[PDB]
C-alpha cells in the first residue's frame, strides 16, 4: 500500500530488556534461556550460578514485538513469531536470521511445535494457521529456495493460542471464538469443537498421546478436556482474574498457572482443592517456562509486563490448607536484570528534539536528525522540563514517534516527511550563507548514505550513527525490509532496497531533486494600496518590513531604514523582525481565515 | 489522538486525529475509510451535529471519544 | 398546511405537540421570556414561535370538536414563520429545499437547550430550564476492553437519539440495539491503541444505557453506500421496548412507541416525510381517539387503528413509507 521509512534510536548493544517479555525457552544441553522481548529482541542468557553476567547474545531483526518463539532441532534452531507479521527462522548456536516467512497478514501470536516429527505451527490475528516442517525451513534464503504453505481453515476469530501434541497428530487452537477447535495436522482435518470458555483463550497444554488438553482463559478458568470424549472433564478456579499463562508436569497431573492476578499456583489436577501459592509477583504474568532438569520440576521461569525475568524455585512443594495464602517462595533465586522503558515522548518546537520520561522516572534529551541522545536529564518534572525547553518557534511536523518497542521509533510517510523546510542556521548549520534544508530530505540521505545508487556521499552536514536499524514498512505493521546504515553496500541488500525503496525516497535521495516549497497567503493592509498576496512560509518579517518601506514608502543602508521606518501588526500584537511567517500564523493569529497583517511608521 | 467512528452499518472505525484537526479534515478521513463523500457526510458527538470550519478542541472530542456517522435523508 | 417544503418540519412539530411534557415546557419557557419583555433576541423568537404554533394547534383541535363550521381556509396554520427564526438560527434552511427531519429536530432541540441554558445564566445572575435534557437527554457508558493487557476504559458520553444499522454489511429493533450496544470487537484496521500497552491491539468495545430520558428517539439508519442507496425493507418494531440488556444497572422501566416518522421515497435526494402518533392523553369525542393512531398527510389528519397501523408498518406488506424516527415514551 503506503511504503514508510522508519529508524530506531538505540545504543549498538541492548544488553537488558527495554519492555515486557512475551516467550521463554530453555537450552537443557547448554544451560540456555531465551527471552523474547516486546522491545523486538530475543536474548539468549547462561542460567549457570557460577555466571556473574547471564547475558550471551541479541538476535535482533524484528520491528515489533515477539510473541512467541519456539526453540527446534536440539537447540540447533529458533522460530520467532511478531506483530510485524512474520515468523523467522534463526540458528540458535550463532544467533543469526537465515530466513523470513511472510504468509501473514496481521501479527502472529503462537506457535506450536510437534518434537517428533519436526513440525512447527504459526497462528495470528489474521485468522489463518500455517503448518511448517522444520527441515524444510531450513533454506537459505527464496532465491536458494522458496516453501509451499500447509493451512488449518475454519477459524472465525483471532487466534491467541496454539498448541500441537508432542507426535504432530492434534493439533488445538484457542481464540476470542470462546472455543477451541482441533484438527489433524497430517491430513489437515477438522475434529472437534470444544465448549465451555467464557472469554478469550491464552493458554493451551497437551499431553504427549494427545489424549487431553488444558486450557487457560480470561474468565479465570482452567480447563481440562478428554479429546476423546469432546467434552471438558474437570473445571478449575484458582485465579481471581484471567489465566495467561500454563504449565504441565511431564506425568500430566500437577498444573503451573498464572495471570493478570500476579499469583502462581500449583493445582493438582487430580484434586484440585489441593494448591500451593508458589509466589506473588510485581506484574501479570504473561508466559512461564519450567525447568524441567529433575522429575519435580525444580524452578519456574516467570516473564511478565516488567523487563525482569525471574526464576522461583519450587522446592518444598508437598501444606494441608485449601487455598493458601502464605507464598511458598517470597524471593527469586535468580533475577535477569531489565532496563527502562521510554512511556511519554514529547516533540519540541523545532520539531527536532524530544523530551522522553521513562518507566524509572528519568527524563533523556534526543536529536531525530542526529538519531543520538544528547543529554540524560536525571529525574525532573517533565511538564516542567517541557516548560523550560518552549521556544516561539514553529516548524510543521514531519516525523510520527512510536514506543512500542521501550526505545524511540521514529516514522517518515510522503503526506509530512517533506514539509519542513528550516534555514541552516535554526537547524545550528553553517558554512558562508544561510542556505534552505529540508529535514526529511537529509534524514533520508543520511539514513541510506552507504546505498552505490545514492552516491555522486551523504547529505554533507551529519551522519546517523553507522548501527541504525532502518525499516522500510507498510501502515499496518507489515514490515518489507529492515538493514543497519551501514549494511546498505552489501549485493543482498543493495537488491533489497533496490525492490523496496519507495519512489517517494529515491526522487529526493537518488534523483536528488528537491521537494515543493510551501507558500502561505496573506494581506498586507494600513493598520488604522490593500493585495492579496503569498510569500514562503518561512519568510522573516524584516523582509515584509523591506517590501513595505520600498513599496508604500518609496519617496544608508535600504534594510537599516526599512527595519526602524516600518513597524507590522498582527491581532494588536507588534511582530518580532525575525519571526518567521509560519510562527505568526501559528501563534499571534488566533482569529480565522487567511493570515492579515497590518503596518505603520515609527 | 485515536477516535472512533461508528458507520452506517454500526461498525466502529478508528480514526488518528489531532484536536486542531478541523470537523472537514475528519469527514475527509472518514471519506479516505468508508468512501462517503465529505458534503454527504453527518457527525454528532455527545448528541451535538459537528458544523464544518470547526476543530475537534471546540467540541471536547478527546482520545476515545465516539462519533456517529449518518447521512441527509432529504424530504 | 404545507405552504410547500416543509413536510421534514410538519412531522417534527406534529411528534413534539404530543410528548409528554414539551407543550408544558415550552409554555413555562414563553412566559418567562414575556415576563423579560415587558420587564424590559433570535433565540427567543423560536420560542415565540413555538408558542404561537401550539395556540394555533390548540385552536384548530377546539374547533373540530365543537365548530366543524369554522376555519374553512384552515385558518392558515403556518410553520413558515417558525422556519424564518431557524433560517436566523441556521443558514441551511434557505429557499424550499428538502433536508432531514432528525437534523431539524437536533436544531430545534439544541437550540432550545441553549435558550434554558441562557434563561438560566440569567436568572442565577440575579427546576423547568432543563426541558430538554429531562426529555431527551440520556448517558452513555462506553467501555473498551485491550485484550491483551484485559484494561477497561470508560468514557460517558450524552445522546439525544440512538442511531442503529437496518441491515447487516428479517431482522427486530432488538438486533439494531445489539449492533448499536452490545460487545464488538475492532479487529485487523481498526485496532485500539492502548497507552497501558504503549500498542495497538484488539478490543472489545460495549455501550451501556446509564440515564435514559423520558422519550427514547431512535434514529434508523434507512441509508447505506453502495452513489448512496435508501433501504427500503424496515425491520419489526416493538410495542413496548425494555432496554435492560445493555443497562448499566436492573430497572423494570418499560417503554411504550407513541410517534413514527416515516419517509417515502425510493433515494435519498427526495421523499416526503409522514408523522403517525398515538394519543394516550390530551369534548366526549376527545377521549374517544384515545388508544388510535393519527397520520399526518400535507394537511389531513386521518384517525387509525393500532393493529392497521402495525401491519402497515411491517416488512411482511410493501410498507412504501420508510420509518426513520421511532419515538418511546416511559411508561
Ligand atoms: C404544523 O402543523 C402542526 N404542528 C404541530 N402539531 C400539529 C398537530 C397536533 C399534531 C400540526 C398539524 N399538522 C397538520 C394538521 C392538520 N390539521 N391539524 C389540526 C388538528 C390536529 C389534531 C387533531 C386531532 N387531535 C386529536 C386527538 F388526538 F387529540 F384526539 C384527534 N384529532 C383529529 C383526528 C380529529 C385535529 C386537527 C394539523 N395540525
Ligand atoms: N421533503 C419535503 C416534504 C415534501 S412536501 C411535498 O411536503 O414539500
Ligand atoms: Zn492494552
Amino acid at each position: 500500500r503506503k511504503v514508510q521509512v522508519s529508524y530506531v534510536i538505540r545504543d549498538e548493544v541492548e544488553k537488558y530488556n527495554r519492555n515486557g517479555v512475551n516467550a521463554l525457552q530453555l537450552d537443557p544441553a547448554l544451560n540456555r534461556l531465551f527471552t523474547a522481548g516486546r522491545d523486538s529482541i530475543i536474548r539468549i542468557w547462561s542460567v549457570n550460578q557460577h555466571k556473574q553476567d547471564p547475558y550471551i547474545a541479541s538476535m535482533e531483526h524484528h520491528t515489533d514485538w515477539v510473541n512467541d518463539i519456539v526453540l527446534c532441532c536440539n537447540g540447533k534452531t529458533l522460530i520467532s513469531a511478531s506483530s510485524d507479521t512474520t515468523v523467522k527462522v534463526w540458528n540458535a548456536h550463532k544467533g543469526f536470521c537465515m530466513s523470513t516467512l511472510r504468509t501473514h497478514k496481521d501479527y502472529v501470536k503462537a506457535l506450536a511445535y510437534a518434537k517428533d516429527k519436526e513440525l512447527v505451527a504459526s497462528a495470528g490475528l489474521d485468522r489463518q494457521i500455517f503448518l511448517w516442517d522444520v527441515n524444510t525451513l531450513t533454506a537459505l534464503t527464496a532465491s536458494n529456495n522458496t516453501v509451499t504453505t500447509s493451512s488449518l481453515s475454519g477459524n472465525k476469530d483471532s487466534i491467541y493460542s496454539l498448541a500441537m501434541n508432542q507426535l504432530g497428530t492434534i493439533i488445538v487452537s484457542g481464540s476470542t471464538e470462546k472455543v477451541l477447535r482441533v484438527w489433524d495436522p497430517r491430513t489437515c482435518a477438522k475434529l472437534m469443537k470444544l465448549k465451555g470458555h467464557t472469554d478469550n483463550v491464552k493458554a493451551l497444554l497437551l499431553n504427549r498421546d494427545g489424549t487431553q488438553c488444558l486450557s487457560g482463559s480470561s474468565d479465570g478458568t482452567i480447563r481440562l478436556w478428554s479429546l476423546g470424549q469432546q467434552r471438558c472433564i474437570a473445571t478449575y478456579r484458582v485465579h481471581d482474574e484471567g489465566v495467561w499463562a500454563l504449565q504441565v508436569n511431564d506425568a500430566f497431573t500437577h498444573v503451573y498457572s498464572g495471570g493478570r492476578d500476579r499469583k502462581i499456583y500449583c493445582t493438582d489436577l487430580r484434586n484440585p482443592d489441593i494448591r500451593v501459592l508458589i509466589c506473588e509477583e510485581k506484574a501479570p504474568v504473561l508466559k512461564m517456562e519450567l525447568d524441567r532438569s529433575a522429575d519435580p520440576p525444580p524452578a519456574i521461569w516467570v516473564a511478565t509486563t516488567k523487563s525482569t525475568v525471574n526464576k522461583w524455585t519450587l522446592k518444598g512443594i508437598h501444606n494441608d490448607c485449601t487455598n493458601p495464602i502464605t507464598p511458598l517462595c517470597t524471593q527469586p533465586d535468580q533475577v535477569i536484570k531489565g532496563g527502562a522503558s521510554i512511556i511519554q515522548c514529547h516533540i519540541l518546537n523545532d520539531k527536532r528534539h524530544i523530551l522522553t520520561k521513562d518507566t524509572n522516572n528519568n527524563v533523556a534529551y534526543w536529536d531525530v536528525l542526529k538519531a543520538c541522545k544528547v543529554e540524560d536529564l536525571g529525574k525532573v518534572d517533565f511538564e516542567d522540563e517541557i516548560k523550560k525547553r518552549f521556544k516561539m518557534v514553529y516548524v510543521p511536523n514531519w516525523f510520527s514517534v512510536d514506543l512500542k518497542t521501550g526505545m524511540l521509533t521514529i516514522t517518515l510517510d510522503e503526506s509530512d516527511c517533506f514539509a519542513a523546510w528550516v534555514s541552516a542556521k535554526d537547524a545550528g548549520f553553517s558554512s558562508g550563507s544561510d542556505p534552505k534544508l529540508n529535514l526529511g530530505g537529509l534524514l533520508l540521505q543520511a539514513l541510506l548514505e552507504y546505498w552505490p545508487r545514492t552516491h555522486v556521499k551523504g547529505n554533507g552536514y551529519f551522519q546517523v550513527p553507522p548501527h541504525t536499524p532502518v525499516i522500510f514498512g507498510e501502515a499496518g505493521g507489515r514490515t518489507l525490509f529492515r538493514l543497519l546504515c551501514r549494511d546498505s553496500g552489501g549485493e543482498t541488500e543493495s537488491m533489497l532496497l533496490n525492490e523496496t525503496v519507495p519512489q517517494w525516497v529515491i526522487d529526493i535521495t537518488v534523483d536528488k531533486n528537491m521537494p515543493k516549497f510551501n507558500k502561505i497567503p496573506f494581506y498586507l493592509q494600513p493598520h488604522a494600496k490593500k493585495d492579496r498576496l503569498s510569500a514562503s512560509d518561512m519568510l522573516q518579517v524584516r523582509k515584509v518590513m523591506e517590501h513595505v518601506y520600498e513599496k508604500i514608502i518609496n519617496l544608508e543602508d535600504i534594510a537599516v531604514l526599512a527595519e526602524e521606518k516600518i513597524e507590522l501588526l498582527c491581532q494588536d500584537q507588534v511582530l518580532d523582525p525575525n519571526m518567521d511567517l509560519r510562527t505568526v500564523k501559528h501563534f499571534i493569529w488566533k482569529s480565522g481565515g487567511d493570515l492579515t497583517l497590518h503596518y505603520r511608521q515609527k | 489522538m485515536q477516535i472512533f467512528v461508528k458507520t452506517l452499518t454500526g461498525k466502529t472505525i478508528t480514526l488518528e486525529v489531532e484536536p486542531s484537526d478541523t470537523i472537514e479534515n475528519v469527514k475527509a478521513k472518514i471519506q479516505d475509510k468508508e468512501g462517503i463523500p465529505p458534503d454527504q457526510q453527518r457527525l454528532i458527538f455527545a448528541g451535538k451535529q459537528l458544523e464544518d470550519g470547526r476543530t475537534l478542541s471546540d467540541y471536547n472530542i478527546q482520545k476515545e471519544s465516539t462519533l456517529h456517522l449518518v447521512l441527509r435523508l432529504r424530504g | 398546511n404545507n405552504l410547500g417544503n416543509t413536510c421534514y418540519l410538519n412531522s417534527i412539530l406534529q411528534v413534539l405537540y404530543f410528548c409528554p411534557g414539551f407543550k408544558s415546557g415550552v409554555k413555562h419557557l414563553f412566559n418567562i421570556i414575556s415576563r423579560k419583555k415587558e420587564a424590559l433576541l433570535a433565540s427567543y423568537e423560536l420560542i415565540c414561535s413555538l408558542q404561537s404554533l401550539i395556540i394555533s394547534v390548540e385552536q384548530l383541535q377546539a374547533s373540530f370538536l365543537l365548530n366543524p363550521e369554522k376555519y374553512t381556509d384552515e385558518l392558515a396554520t403556518q410553520p413558515r414563520r417558525l422556519l424564518n427564526t431557524l433560517r436566523e438560527l441556521n443558514p441551511m434552511y434557505e429557499g424550499y429545499l428538502q433536508h432531514d427531519a432528525q437534523e431539524v429536530l437536533q436544531c430545534i432541540l439544541g437550540n432550545i437547550q441553549e435558550t434554558c441554558q441562557l434563561l438560566k445564566k440569567e436568572e442565577v445572575k440575579n427546576i423547568g430550564f432543563e426541558l430538554v435534557e429531562k426529555l431527551f437527554q440520556g448517558q452513555l457508558v462506553l467501555r473498551t476492553r485491550c485484550l491483551e493487557c484485559e484494561s477497561l476504559t470508560e468514557r460517558r458520553e450524552d445522546f439525544q437519539d440512538i442511531s442503529v444499522p437496518v441491515q447487516e454489511d428479517m431482522k427486530t429493533l432488538r438486533w439494531a440495539i445489539s449492533q448499536f450496544a452490545s460487545v464488538e470487537r475492532i479487529v485487523g484496521e481498526d485496532k485500539y491503541f492502548c497507552e497501558n500497552c504503549h500498542h495497538y491491539t484488539e478490543a472489545e468495545r460495549s455501550l451501556l444505557f446509564d440515564k435514559m430520558p423520558e422519550v427514547i428517539t431512535i434514529h434508523l439508519k434507512c441509508f447505506a453506500a453502495s452513489g448512496l442507496s435508501k433501504i427500503n425493507t424496515p425491520l419489526l418494531t416493538p410495542l413496548k421496548l425494555s432496554l435492560e440488556e445493555w443497562s448499566t444497572k436492573p430497572t423494570n422501566d418499560s417503554y411504550g412507541l407513541f410517534a413514527v416518522v416515516m419517509h417515502s421515497g425510493i433515494t435519498i435526494s427526495s421523499g416526503h416525510y409522514t408523522a403517525s402518533v398515538k394519543v394516550t392523553d390530551l369534548v366526549q369525542s376527545l377521549k374517544e381517539y384515545e388508544g388510535k393512531w393519527l397520520l399526518f398527510d400535507d394537511s389531513e389528519v386521518k384517525v387509525t387503528e393500532e393493529k392497521d397501523f402495525l401491519n402497515s408498518l411491517s416488512p411482511s406488506t410493501s410498507p412504501t413509507s420508510t420509518p426513520y424516527l421511532l419515538f418511546y415514551k416511559k411508561l
